């Protein structure tokens, strides 16, 4: 299980936001992680990753990872989910299943500028 | 090819695994025993569409390309066939990457389950090294 917070975020144009994911598993490690955004009004989520306004942080020791988005605009609104990557040498079925899990999501609303 | 224990110890020492990333030679011999029973041609298919290859049972979701594994990376930048050789060079070079990937030898389930917390030095007892 992957615990994603906050569940919902409202921000003004120009601000920043940060979303956290923590892997609640004492066995499996956190190798890296990924982020996806579903636009308002659609079903399909597409990758977001480190670069430019997007700043990713992975903390393997805490089994957490975070996405910061700077200089927000209305175009950043949507539902964001994280997905962990937990690597292993030989096959481990527990950790294999963790690699298919997503966070519960964060619904982001960025209000227009005035 | 199925290796002898001491034969494999000798080969792994020559390949630089004694104390690699802190793991004395017997760790690696013991890992190979319980992953593959020293069989360089060991392969095991897994429910996620991946396969484990070679003497250290390296997984195709992460480390090598077998052309049939969903959602796979090829972090060692090798074909999985290279891991089934009678010469262990490919498997060792990939093992060195795996053990440096952030989990130590806990990356191998068989090491975690059968070597960690045991007298692994026993696995090189009697070996001319």
């Amino acid at each position: 299980r992957v615990d994603q917070t906050p569940q919902r975020i409202t921000k003004e144009t120009g601000e920043s936001l940060t979303i956290n994911c923590v892997v609640r598993d004492s066995r499996c490690v956190l190798s890296t992680g990924y982020w996806y955004r579903k636009p308002p009004g659609s079903r399909n989520e597409e990758s977001i990753s480190d670069g430019g306004r997007y700043v990713e942080t992975v903390n393997r020791g805490s089994k957490s990872f975070s996405l910061r988005i700077n200089d927000l605009t209305v175009k950043d609104s949507g539902t964001y989910r994280c997905k962990p990557e937990s690597r292993y040498g030989s096959y481990d079925a527990v950790c294999a299943a963790l690699n298919d899990q997503y966070g519960g999501g964060t619904v982001v609303t960025v209000n227009a500028a005035a | 090819k199925v290796f002898g224990r001491c034969e494999l110890a000798a080969a792994m020492k020559r390949h630089g695994l004694d104390n690699y990333r802190g793991y004395s030679l017997g760790n690696w011999v013991c890992a190979a025993k319980f992953e593959s029973n020293f069989n360089t041609q060991a392969t095991n298919r897994n429910t996620d569409g991946s396969t484990d290859y070679g003497i250290l049972q390296i997984n195709s979701r992460w480390w090598c390309n077998d052309g049939r594994t969903p959602g796979s990376r090829n972090l060692c930048n090798i074909p999985c066939s290279a891991l089934l050789s009678s010469d262990i060079t490919a498997s060792v070079n990939c093992a060195k990457k795996i053990v440096s990937d952030g989990n130590g030898m806990n990356a191998w389930v068989a090491w975690r389950n059968r070597c960690k917390g045991t007298d692994v030095q026993a696995w090189i007892r009697g070996c001319r090294l």
